[PDB]
């Protein structure tokens, strides 16, 4: 009838994707299962147009071409766009008008019983562009929307069609045949989730693990955790370029001659580090973030002192608040100290540790070069894509840069700190939660703004004082022997007891003192300047 | 019985000098799937990689290798067209023609399974009509319907496996970026300039015939002729030698002044001498290493050392270039050189600059901004440290900043944001 | 002919040995002259075989540049006009823009019909053929810059960049261009393989003065 | 301050015309051969 009774769609390749076939299924075929006599006895029309769209290289192809096969379909008529065209004169619009006749002859021999005919436009915004473009010239480019648009609206009374139209471009698509009667139902498909992802890795696995060609080493559920933002089309890029590594071993292309080892052909195996030198050669092209903030804290931690663990407790302490409660849906800090001292790995840190599934940062690094109504416009979206997710963190550094802040004027951007004070005070839609931390290093500066009534908590962050600490964050580094080590600190405690650094520029010196002369002479004698 | 790679071959017999570690790369991830028993890579479950694209500046050898490809790989004879050749008058013809290149692969393909020979059609110069589908950019509608047939016939509804297709550019963003998805144009290769031992090669490669059939004097050094061409191209040592062909040349004919002096006496001992070559170096000059000229024409003057604190601030930076280069973690070192005006900075910091011998130097001088408007100069200055990411180790040059930012103490006046964006920068 | 031995510089020489640079009526200029003559028009004359044997290929690119009024166009038509060669193919400056959509390219495309069938047909004894681009720096401008809204300032340049250098050789060229302005031409234009050897025609000095007095009296 | 192209399309015109100066060529020539044919029988 209109689907075959052998089918579970267990077997198809699609997967990853149930939601959305579920919705297809609904809203498409429903109306075509039970027997006509129900359907006209509750009122309700056929739906007759379907849009299928999402960026590129998700899958719709693989759903389009399996589709005929799936349901028990007469076999689908599949025109790709740029073909109905044709050099003479009404060519093309009789070409358009030339599929329709099987059904419509199917449906005047035989009524209602007339089978379900199915045509599938690939790439529908090739030719079905706005008809309102201009140019001045030969206007076939205009008609075939109107024969199409004919035949599809002023249909006479053909009920036993549905066309499926498919692209990358909504945006692109004439609007008059965005309309009901017309493509009603829109369905979009986005980027796969995690647990689809390994559906994938899976379907693109069977064949390999069933024939024992892959090492019991490999492991699925880690891969699925690597690759971030990996489509299918990705995936499978990435499988055939693992196994090229472990093609590439007993062949030895270019270098000596063919040598072809017939014993080891048999013993063909994937292995593990094969799949991460392929990581290393794919990379997505989405990204997003999940990069930048680990990037930030490459020097890492060396909890030198108690103050890092009480920053980092109460930063916990806050995640925990706005991850429990409902009635606080927005919180807002601020990390505040001198110059140097280590701010922003500290914020990096703890939000990398929240694990929450939203995570970016802003920095003067990625605004660099844009024009003043580019960097408006770059903030906005960035806010109101953070404006999605259930749980979102958000981190800003060296606000006072971001706002082009010279003392001699004193000269900068109004436009931009407006902005960003309307915006901090921000409550999200319903239902959503966000966590703001700001840093900052000339806090006087923010006061005279009058902008401190924004920020509900204010950390501080001293710089380290004591040679306890420059013993410690010494014998992290391994700057020198134990002997050295004890013999600096001495000599520094008669040299210049009262000291005040910071934590930078303290690694600094010592790789100098390291590459160039690591005796007292060169990492005492620069400490003893800075201080 | 017909695997396409030819079962001995090598790469030295290729004839393209330098660039070692990309052939690596393209032929692993290409026709490393292509020489092996058809049952395992059917067990294997995979299909052939179908596209190729190689990216760089102008002269680098980007066309040199599709030809070597097309020619030795013993398959059919490759399909060349042109960058604009697909377009035609009538309507609907233009994306006819760019599915007329792949009928004799299907028309295979049906036929013969997978036992049909690949096919290749090399595309020269992608980016002219294959641009981002969207703008306006004629009036009329075409180069949309063409990105869209390539993209329908690339990968499509229907199966191919036996095809490959070269393309070539010099601009790489204006591509459309559907056509960038794995599936279509999977392996994508830039070719950058070469270093010094692939400079050596490619000396080696050109002047071959030259020394076999005894023409060469014996007083040329290729390793000194290497080191002296330092941002020479692949594309301008081929004009050297043809310069330093027509200076040893002309010696005999005197063309202009009087003829027939052209005799067998003179011309059965033709040989080119080292001389030529450093003739022929004021003639031919590089188009990238044009800045270093300048750095050369700072110290003009000469250095003279009247003192001992010149050595002390010498050896001192002398003493930086070698932490830079011999460090790992310490990525980025930064200096300041202040003092009296007059009292010469600049000479000092070119003269230190141009003895490290590091294969990227490059100076921004109120010099090369002059009669620019603000918007062009942040973005020459930007293009300019975006450019030194490039190689392992790199010099960068900064002249009078007070002059870049532009200050007058009258107001004070300067500009903000050219401020700025050092400051970040 | 057939020479068993002792063959000449060309059986039919483009130069013609025959010649002295006063003969042409271009005063002034001399050093130029040479330049020119040497880079281009030496490696045309001597035997075959020895070329051969040294596997350089003949440059195939002239530019000139200067100010207006300096003698440009006339160097060029000596050139093209007493020499031992096919008959130069003339276009002037926005003579290759057509109306419709695929015409100009095609029009570019026409020029080396000749020259490429002769070469495939002959090889290495087909005559040199010569085309003279008139005002260069009319159409073929930097690629991506301000101007030519219109999609045609990139495709012109770009089907010249194929055919001048591309994966089919062609060695029985010679193309000369014009211009006050080489500011503005393609940078890949300019490199080894396409329009090699570049020359700047100035004012002249005073003995200059007094050559070109007594050449036009 | 613009510009604009042109284009061409080939119009039933010669959809016909051009098709038909091949089959009413050839078949008028059908009708000529039989003429010769005849004439040689005649002259024969
Ligand atoms: N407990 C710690 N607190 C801060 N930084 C630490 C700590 N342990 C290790 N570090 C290291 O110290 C460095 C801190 O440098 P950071 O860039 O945060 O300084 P900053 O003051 O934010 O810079 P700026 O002065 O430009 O604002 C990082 O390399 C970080 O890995
Ligand atoms: N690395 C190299 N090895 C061998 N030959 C080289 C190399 N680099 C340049 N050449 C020679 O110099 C010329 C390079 O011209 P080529 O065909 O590469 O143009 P191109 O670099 O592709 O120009 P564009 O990329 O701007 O179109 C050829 O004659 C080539 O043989
Ligand atoms: N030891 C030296 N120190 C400085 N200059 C030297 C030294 N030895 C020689 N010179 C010469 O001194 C001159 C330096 O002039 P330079 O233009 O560098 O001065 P400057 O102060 O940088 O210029 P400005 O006044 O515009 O800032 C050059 O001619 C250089 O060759
Ligand atoms: N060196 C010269 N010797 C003799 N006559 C000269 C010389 N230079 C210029 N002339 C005279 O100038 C006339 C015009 O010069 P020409 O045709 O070169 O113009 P042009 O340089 O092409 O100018 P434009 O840049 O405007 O195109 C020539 O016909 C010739 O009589
Ligand atoms: N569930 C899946 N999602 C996305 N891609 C998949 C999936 N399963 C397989 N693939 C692979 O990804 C490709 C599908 O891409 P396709 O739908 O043609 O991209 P486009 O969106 O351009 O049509 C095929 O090569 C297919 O083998």
């Amino acid at each position: 009838a209109v689907i075959r009774p052998d089918f579970k769609f267990e077997d198809l390749g699609v997967g990853g994707l149930d939601k959305e076939f579920t919705k297809i299924f609904r809203r498409a075929f429903a109306s075509r299962i039970f027997p006509p006599s129900v359907i006209e006895k509750l009122g309700i029309s056929h739906v007759k147009g379907l849009l299928l769209y999402g960026p590129p290289g998700t899958g719709k192809t693989l759903i389009a071409r399996k589709i005929g096969t799936m349901l028990n379909a007469k076999e689908p008529k599949i025109v790709n766009g740029p073909e109905i065209l044709s050099k003479y004169v009404g060519s093309s619009e009789e070409n358009i008008r030339n599929l329709f006749k099987d059904a419509e002859a199917e449906y005047r021999a035989k009524g209602e019983e007339s089978s379900l005919h199915i045509i599938i436009f690939d790439e529908l915004d090739s030719v079905f562009k706005q008809r309102g473009s201009r140019g001045d010239g030969t206007g076939v480019g205009d008609n075939v929307v109107n024969q199409l648009l004919a035949k599809m609206d002023g249909v006479d009374q053909l009920n036993n069609i549905l066309v499926i139209g498919m692209t990358n471009r909504k945006d692109l698509i004439d609007s008059a045949l965005l309309r009901p009667g017309r493509f009603e139902v829109q369905v979009e498909i986005h980027l796969p989730d995690e647990k689809g992802r390994l559906q994938i890795f899976d379907i693109q696995t069977k064949k390999m693990r069933e024939n024992n060609m892959m090492s019991d080493d490999v492991n699925l559920a880690e891969l699925a955790a690597l690759t971030k933002n990996f489509s299918g089309a990705e995936i499978e890029g990435l499988v055939k370029s693992a196994s090229s590594f472990a093609i590439n071993k007993t062949v030895n292309i270019g270098k000596g001659a063919t040598k072809l080892n017939t014993k080891d052909i048999a013993k063909l195996k994937v292995t593990r580090e094969d799949f991460l030198n392929a990581l290393n050669d794919v990379t997505p092209a989405f990204g997003i973030s999940e990069e930048d903030l680990k990037t930030c804290v490459e020097g890492g931690m060396m909890l030198y002192s108690e103050r890092v663990n009480s920053i980092l407790k109460n930063g916990a302490r806050y995640v925990r608040q706005v991850r429990e409660s409902d009635k606080s849906r927005l919180v807002s800090l601020l990390i505040h100290g001198p110059a140097g001292s280590g701010k922003t790995a500290l914020a990096a840190e703890i939000a990398l540790k929240s694990g929450f599934p939203f995570i970016r940062l802003i920095s003067p690094n990625e605004l660099s070069g844009m024009s003043e109504s580019a960097k408006i416009a770059y903030i906005d979206n960035t806010f109101r894509d953070a404006y999605k997710s259930p749980l979102n963190i958000l981190v800003i550094d060296s606000l006072e840069t971001l706002v082009d802040w010279v003392p001699i004027g004193p000269r900068f951007s109004n436009n931009i700190l407006q902005m960003l004070k309307v915006a901090l005070k921000r409550k999200p839609p319903q239902d959503r939660r966000l966590l703001i931390m700001t840093t900052t290093s000339a806090y006087s500066v923010l006061q005279q703004m009058d902008i401190l009534s924004c920020f509900d908590n204010e950390i501080a962050v001293p710089n380290m004082t004591n040679l306890d600490e420059l013993n410690n964050v010494m014998i992290e580094s391994n700057f020198l022997d134990d002997a050295g080590r004890v013999k600096v600190i001495n000599e520094l405690s008669r040299s210049c007891p009262n000291f005040n650094v910071g934590i930078k520029k303290t690694l600094t010196n010592i790789e100098t003192a390291r590459h160039d002369e690591d005796p007292v002479n060169e990492l005492v004698e620069l400490m003893t300047q800075s201080a | 019985s017909n695997a396409v790679i030819r079962p001995d071959f090598k790469f030295e017999d290729l004839g393209v000098g330098g660039l070692d570690k990309e052939f690596t790369k393209i032929f692993r991830r290409a026709f490393a799937s292509r020489i092996f028993p058809p049952s395992v890579i059917e067990k294997l479950g995979i299909s052939h990689v179908k596209g190729l694209l190689l990216y760089g500046p102008p002269g680098t050898g980007k066309t040199l290798i599709a030809r070597k490809i097309g020619t030795m790989l013993n398959a059919k004879e490759p399909k060349i067209v042109n960058g604009p050749e697909i377009l035609s008058k009538y309507v609907g013809s233009s994306e006819e023609n760019i599915r007329n290149l792949f009928k004799d692969a299907e028309a295979e393909y049906r036929a013969k399974g997978e036992e049909s020979s690949l096919h290749i059609i090399i595309f020269d110069e992608l980016d002219s009509v294959f641009k981002q589908r969207g703008s306006r950019g004629d009036g009329t509608g075409v180069g949309d319907n063409v990105v869209n047939q390539l993209l329908a016939k690339m990968d499509g509804v229907d199966q191919l496996n036996n095809i490959l297709v070269i393309g070539m550019t010099n601009r790489k963003d204006l591509i459309d970026s559907a056509l960038l998805r794995p599936g279509r144009f999977e392996v994508q290769v830039e070719i950058h300039l070469p270093d010094e031992k692939g400079r050596l090669q490619i000396f080696d490669i050109q002047t071959k015939k030259m020394r076999e059939n005894n023409m060469m004097s014996d007083d040329v050094n290729l390793a000194e002729l290497a080191a002296l061409t330092k941002n020479f191209s692949g594309a301008e040592i081929e004009g050297l030698v043809k310069s330093a062909s027509s200076f040893a040349i002309n010696k005999t004919v005197n063309i202009g002044k009087g003829a027939t002096k052209l005799n067998t006496k003179d011309i059965a001992k033709l040989k080119v001498t080292r001389e030529d070559f450093l003739n022929a170096l004021n003639d031919v000059t590089p188009a990238f290493g044009i800045s270093e000229e300048d750095l050369k024409t700072c110290v003009e003057g000469g250095m003279m050392l009247y003192s001992e604190r010149v050595n002390s601030i010498l050896k001192n930076g002398a003493r930086y270039v070698r932490q830079v280069r011999e460090s790992d973690k310490s990525r980025l070192v930064s200096l300041l050189i202040h003092g009296p005006a007059g009292s010469g900075k600049t000479a000092l910091a070119a003269e230190i600059a141009l003895k490290s011998g590091f294969p990227f130097i490059r100076l921004i001088s109120p010099n090369e901004l002059s009669g620019m408007s603000e918007s062009a100069k942040i973005a020459y200055i930007d293009n300019t440290f975006r450019d030194a990411y490039k190689s392992p180790l790199n010099i960068l040059v900064i002249d009078s900043l007070e002059t870049l930012v532009d200050w007058v103490p009258i107001g004070p006046r300067f500009s903000n944001n050219i401020l700025q964006m050092l400051k970040v920068a | 002919l057939k020479s068993s031995n002792s063959l000449r510089p060309r059986s039919n020489a483009v130069i013609r040995p025959d010649f002295k640079f006063e003969d042409l009526g271009v005063g002034g200029l001399d050093k130029e002259f040479t330049k020119i003559f040497r880079r281009a028009f030496a490696s045309r004359i001597f035997p075959p075989s020895v070329i051969e044997k040294l596997g350089i290929s003949h440059v195939k690119g002239l530019l000139l540049y200067g100010p207006p009024g300096t003698g440009k166009t006339l160097i060029a038509r000596k050139i093209g006009t007493m020499l031992n060669a096919k008959e130069p193919k003339i276009v002037n400056g926005p003579e290759i823009l057509s109306k419709y959509v695929g015409s100009s390219e095609e029009n570019i495309r026409n020029l080396f019909k000749d020259a490429e069938a002769e070469y495939r047909a002959k090889g290495e004894e087909s005559s040199l053929h010569i085309i003279i681009f008139d005002e260069l720096d009319s159409v073929f401008k930097q690629r991506g810059s301000r101007g030519d809204g219109t999609g045609v300032g990139d495709n012109v340049v770009n089907q010249l960049l194929a055919k001048m250098d591309g994966v089919d050789q062609l060695n029985n060229i010679l193309v000369i261009g014009m211009t006050n302005r080489k500011d503005l031409i393609d940078s890949a234009l300019l490199r080894p393989g396409r329009f090699e050897v570049q020359v700047e025609i100035h004012l002249p000095d005073e003995k200059g003065r007094l050559q070109i007095f007594d050449i036009q009296t | 301050g613009q510009q604009i192209f042109s284009q061409a399309l080939l119009n039933a015109n010669r959809r016909g015309e051009a098709k038909t100066a091949l089959a009413e060529v050839q078949a008028r020539h059908q009708e000529l051969l039989k003429l010769e044919k005849s004439m040689a029988e005649l002259t024969q």
